[PDB]
């Protein structure tokens, strides 16, 4: 029946790439950008 | 740095100066009380904020107040 | 009836307007 | 530039770290009449030499804790200690005693540096110094 | 009386008893120093890129294994080696992004702490940001290469096994 | 009368109205500068090798795709990914040969144009030939690695697909 993740909805390939980007690809760049922002010197 | 303020209810008992672990306080001549002395806080860049000076004060209310302010590496008591 | 792929892509493209308006308001409020 | 033998001590993990050499170090010098054991403010027991001793510590509070130990835990008292602040360029600054007496006594010439002629319960109440920058004790009036 | 008057195995660090360390056999013996001081982080004379390259090779190599044996793909050989390879790749890229942003944040004017010009830390010898960027590039290159070398040895384990048993001499 | 008497959004470049540029929102806003000045070509402090390494990684990665989808081998997965990989490899080696010969021809004595010692170009900061050779080596290393990383992700697309659908948790 459900051997893997599926989408019975329109553009069901979008979770497949959106969950990696939002959750483990773009976050460490965002953390690096915020760390460089809070540690930059006057 | 913290702000240590001394008010005119001071009686020059020196107990705040003796209780300071970091030597912020000293006694200066006043002629505003009969001891002839009043506390002063010039080296308030050294103040850690322990408020031992306030615990040592006998006047009600206190003649010395410490206001914890901007934290530096000296007021945080950091040996690292 | 169910939504189409083009209806999801319209949403994705149209949310770029609040997405960059939000960035403009965030930088106008000056961190 | 500072005179004195380092006290006889085996070393500890409680001593100087990076911040000693990149921010500031303190030194305390004192003269003892005999070679005798004191407690390091960093933990442990060291031996002060007969004569002039010089010890580098990380904080001014450690130098003042040692000095309070010297003048209270020893008979005769050691009251001639001097505390200096050492900067990373090597610059040494004599800080304690700031005058040359001892803060607990009263010297003619020190000068007021925290005095506020008030009575605490009459600071300006905060509604009036809102968008000013001053906060309630760094002011000049009395309400 | 006895405080540094008898000569013991544990000495003050660098002969200074007011330093916050002790000279114990683990940080001061000839074997411990000969091992540590010749590790790529501390080997004398090396450029930061070569230090980082050797650190990365050694690191990306062993980082493949934990997910090959324990990962979600462990029931099958090919997927297990791929999951270990991409885990090593991700950990390498995250660690090198951290090295780069450490160098970016630390070396701003005269740095604070051990990378200040007045610092006496013997255990942190990369004093310049150029050293840190060369190290980051080297660790990235070496670690990604060592990870794919471990991956290639695990993918061809059937061949490497038949070789090391002499099964190729028929 | 009105020529630089009213204060407009478009200013002279660097406050100099006799320079051949204008300060528009695309070359002078805080968002545009924050993006461009922190790109690896312009990020402050970086060694040329690390600049080139990150440029190459990003570049060799996307250069695999056009031939995978559109190439002569596109009717089959394995050959399409191989044609994309070798296209990225060839474009990388050609571009880095060009970087090397640009540095070889330009930096001869005092160079002419923007790499002359008197040049004021803010947009071309690799003033030395050593910077250009370190950049060429880094772009080559990073681009060949990013190309084979994209190739390895496309070869194992069946596995990466079953992973990202949770099909490996049976
Ligand atoms: C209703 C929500 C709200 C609103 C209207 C504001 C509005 C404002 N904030 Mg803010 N803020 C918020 C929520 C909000 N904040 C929350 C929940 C936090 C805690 C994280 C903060 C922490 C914060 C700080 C430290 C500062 C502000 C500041 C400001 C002012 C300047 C604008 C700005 O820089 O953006 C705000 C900057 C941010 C970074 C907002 C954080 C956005 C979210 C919460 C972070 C989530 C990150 C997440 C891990 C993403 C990673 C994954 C990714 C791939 C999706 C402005 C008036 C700045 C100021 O000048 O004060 C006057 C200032 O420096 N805020
Ligand atoms: C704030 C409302 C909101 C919330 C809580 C979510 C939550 C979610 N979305 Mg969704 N989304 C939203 C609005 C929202 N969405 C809108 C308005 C659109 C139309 C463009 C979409 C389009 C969208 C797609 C295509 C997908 C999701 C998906 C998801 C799921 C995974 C996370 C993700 O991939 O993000 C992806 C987000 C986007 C592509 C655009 C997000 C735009 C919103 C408006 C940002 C909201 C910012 C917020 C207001 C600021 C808060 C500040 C801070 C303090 C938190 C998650 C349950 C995934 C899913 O379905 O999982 C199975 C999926 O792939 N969303
Ligand atoms: C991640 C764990 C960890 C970390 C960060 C440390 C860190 C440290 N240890 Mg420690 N240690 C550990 C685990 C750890 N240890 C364990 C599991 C034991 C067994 C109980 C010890 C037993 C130990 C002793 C007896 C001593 C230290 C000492 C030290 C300090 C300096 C040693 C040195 O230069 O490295 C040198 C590295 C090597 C010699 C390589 C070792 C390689 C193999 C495994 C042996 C240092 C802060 C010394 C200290 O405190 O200095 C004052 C000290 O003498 N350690
Ligand atoms: C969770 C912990 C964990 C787990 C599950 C593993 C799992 C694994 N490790 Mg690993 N490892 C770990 C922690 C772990 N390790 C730690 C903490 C270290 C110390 C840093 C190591 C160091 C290590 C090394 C050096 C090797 C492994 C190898 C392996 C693989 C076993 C051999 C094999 O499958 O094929 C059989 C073996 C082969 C097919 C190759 C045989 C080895 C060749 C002939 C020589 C390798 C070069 C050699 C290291 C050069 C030395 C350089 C210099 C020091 C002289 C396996 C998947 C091996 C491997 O990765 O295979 C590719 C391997 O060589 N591990
Ligand atoms: C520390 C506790 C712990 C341990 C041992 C594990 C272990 C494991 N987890 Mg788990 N996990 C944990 C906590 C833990 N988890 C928590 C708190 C959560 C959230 C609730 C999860 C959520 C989670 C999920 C969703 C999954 C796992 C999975 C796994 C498995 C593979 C993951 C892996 O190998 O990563 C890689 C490990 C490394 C890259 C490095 C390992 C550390 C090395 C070995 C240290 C070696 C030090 C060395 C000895 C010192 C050297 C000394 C020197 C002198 C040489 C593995 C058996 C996966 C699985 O499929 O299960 C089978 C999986 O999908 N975990
Ligand atoms: C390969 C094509 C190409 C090239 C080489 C340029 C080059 C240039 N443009 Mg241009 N532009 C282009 C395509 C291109 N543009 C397109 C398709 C449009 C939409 C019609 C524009 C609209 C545009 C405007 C309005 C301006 C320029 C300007 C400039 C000059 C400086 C801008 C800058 O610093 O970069 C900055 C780079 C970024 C901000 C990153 C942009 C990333 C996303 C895509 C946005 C520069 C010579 C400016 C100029 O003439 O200076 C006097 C000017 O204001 N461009
Ligand atoms: C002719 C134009 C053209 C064509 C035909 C393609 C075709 C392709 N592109 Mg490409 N691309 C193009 C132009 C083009 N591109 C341009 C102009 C850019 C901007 C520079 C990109 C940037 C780009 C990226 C970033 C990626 C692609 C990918 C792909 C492949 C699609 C996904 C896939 O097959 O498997 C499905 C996807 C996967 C198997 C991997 C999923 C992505 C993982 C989870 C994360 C990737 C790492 C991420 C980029 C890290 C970000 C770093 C930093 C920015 C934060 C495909 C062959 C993907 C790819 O190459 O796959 C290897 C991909 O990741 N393209
Ligand atoms: C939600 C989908 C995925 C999220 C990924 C992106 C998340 C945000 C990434 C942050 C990059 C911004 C860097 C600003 C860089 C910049 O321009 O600096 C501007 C300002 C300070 O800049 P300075 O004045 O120092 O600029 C000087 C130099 O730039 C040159 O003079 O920084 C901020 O305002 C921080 C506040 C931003 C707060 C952001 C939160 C608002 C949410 C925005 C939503 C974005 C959606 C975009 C896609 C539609
Ligand atoms: C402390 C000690 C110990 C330990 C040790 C250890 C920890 C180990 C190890 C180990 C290891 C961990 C090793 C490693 C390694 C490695 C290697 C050997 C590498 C490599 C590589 C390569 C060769 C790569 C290549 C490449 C590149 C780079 C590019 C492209 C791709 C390729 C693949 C080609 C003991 C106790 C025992 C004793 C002694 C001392
Ligand atoms: C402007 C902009 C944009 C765009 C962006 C883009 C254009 C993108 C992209 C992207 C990309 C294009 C990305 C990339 C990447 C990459 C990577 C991630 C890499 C890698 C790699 C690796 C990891 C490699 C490795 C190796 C080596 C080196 C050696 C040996 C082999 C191997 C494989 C291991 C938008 C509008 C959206 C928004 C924002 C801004
Ligand atoms: C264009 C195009 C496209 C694409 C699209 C895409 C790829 C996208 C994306 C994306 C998206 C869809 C996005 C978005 C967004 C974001 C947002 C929407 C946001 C937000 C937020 C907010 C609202 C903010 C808030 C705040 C404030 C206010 C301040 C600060 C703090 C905070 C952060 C809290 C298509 C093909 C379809 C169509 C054609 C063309
Ligand atoms: S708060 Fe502590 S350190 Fe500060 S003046 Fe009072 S007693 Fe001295
Ligand atoms: S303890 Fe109080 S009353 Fe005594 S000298 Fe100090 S401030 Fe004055």
């Amino acid at each position: 029946d459900a051997t893997q993740l599926e989408g019975a909805y329109a553009a069901a390939w979008l979770p497949w790439i959106m969950i990696p980007m939002i959750t483990y690809i773009l976050p460490f760049p965002i953390f690096a950008i915020a760390f460089l922002w809070i540690e930059r010197e006057g | 740095s913290h702000s240590v303020k001394i008010y005119d209810t001071c009686i020059g008992c020196t107990q705040c100066v003796r209780a300071c672990p970091t030597d912020v306080l000293e006694m200066v001549p006043w002629d505003g009380c009969r001891a002839g002395q009043i506390a002063a806080s010039p080296r308030t860049e050294d103040c850690v904020g322990c408020k031992r000076c306030e615990t040592a004060c006998p006047t009600d209310f206190l003649s010395i107040r410490v206001y914890l302010g901007a934290e530096t590496s000296r007021s945080m008591g950091l040996a690292y | 009836m169910a939504l189409s792929d083009s209806q999801i892509f319209l949403a994705l493209a149209l949310a770029l307007i609040p997405g960059f308006l939000a960035l403009r308001l965030a930088t106008e409020l000056y961190k | 530039a500072l005179t004195g033998s380092m006290p006889k001590f085996g070393g500890s993990t409680g001593g100087l770290l990076t911040a000693a050499f990149v921010e500031e170090r303190y030194a305390i010098t004192w003269t003892s009449s005999k070679e005798q054991v004191f407690e390091m403010p960093t933990g442990g027991a060291a031996t002060m030499n007969e004569g002039e001793n010089l010890l580098e510590l990380a904080r001014k509070e450690q130098c003042l804790a040692l000095g309070a130990q010297l003048r209270t835990k020893f008979k005769p008292k050691i009251t001639d200690y001097k505390i200096y602040r050492i900067f990373p360029n090597g610059e040494t600054t004599f800080i304690h005693p700031a005058d040359g007496v001892f803060p607990e006594k009263v010297n003619e010439g020190r000068g007021y540096s925290g005095k506020k002629d008030r009575r605490i319960g009459e600071n300006p109440n905060p509604a009036t110094i809102k968008f000013s920058g001053q906060n309630t004790f760094e002011t000049d009036m009395k309400s | 009386s006895d405080a540094y008057i008898s000569d013991d195995p544990i000495q003050p660090y660098q002969g200074n008893p007011q330093l916050g360390n002790l000279a114990t056999p683990i940080n001061s013996s000839n074997l411990a120093k000969a091992f540590i001081n010749n590790l790529p982080a501390y080997r004398p004379g090396l450029t930061p890129f070569l230090r980082g390259l050797e650190i990365g090779m050694a690191h990306g190599y062993f980082l493949v294994g934990p997910e090959v044996v324990f990962g979600p793909l462990k029931e099958g050989s090919h997927g297990a080696n791929l999951s270990g390879l991409i885990t090593a790749i991700y950990i390498t890229v995250s660690a090198c992004l951290g090295i780069s942003i450490f160098a970016l944040a630390t070396f701003q004017g005269d740095p604070r702490g051990t990378y200040n010009s007045h610092s006496r830390d013997r255990l942190r010898p990369l004093r310049k940001k150029e050293d840190w960027y060369q190290l980051s590039g080297g660790i990235l290159m070496g670690s990604l290469g060592g990870a794919i070398f471990a991956y290639a040895l695990l993918e061809n384990f059937e061949l490497l096994d038949s070789i090391l048993r002499g099964a190729v001499n028929v």
